[PDB]
């Protein structure tokens, strides 16, 4: 599936991933897509953090949905 | 207290922070903004109510007046 993935910086791009796909696998897409490491990515839907180990059905995502991308502070 | 301008924020996003140094913010309430510029993704926000302050997504926090209202 397609979802939104929005980083906090305004770039909003459009992930393709497996619903039964973790966040660490997401993160693997994105750190392809885009480039960007892991551990610094700290995905929000809806309000809640995104573990690593748990996947998009953990956390009851849908597709086509808008997930925010906040950094940490690793890459400032 | 020195920093007794409070910038007021909406927030919108109903964001449950797990860590202390992190801020419960709840949708629809009321948040004061501490700093907002010593760092890009995560600000220094403050519960108007609750009093607690803390790290919060920049794009979480809606500043009030600002682009909140030009009608």
């Amino acid at each position: 599936m397609q979802i939104f993935v929005k980083t906090l910086t305004g770039k909003t791009i459009t992930l393709e991933v497996e619903s039964s796909d973790t966040i660490d696998n997401v993160k693997s897409k994105i750190q392809d897509k885009e480039g960007i490491p892991p551990d610094q990515q700290r995905l929000i839907f809806a309000g809640k953090q995104l573990e690593d180990g748990r996947t998009l059905s953990d956390y009851n995502i849908q597709k086509e949905s808008t997930l925010h991308l906040v950094l940490r502070l690793r890459g400032g | 207290m020195a920093s007794k301008s409070k910038k007021r924020g909406i927030v919108q996003y109903d964001f449950m922070a797990e860590s202390q140094d992190e801020l419960t913010i709840k949708s629809g309430d009321k948040v004061y903004i501490l700093d907002d510029k010593k760092s890009k993704d995560w600000w220094m926000c403050q519960l108007v109510d609750s009093g607690k302050s803390g790290l919060v997504p920049a794009q979480f926090i809606e500043p009030v007046r600002d682009k909140k209202h030009t009608e």
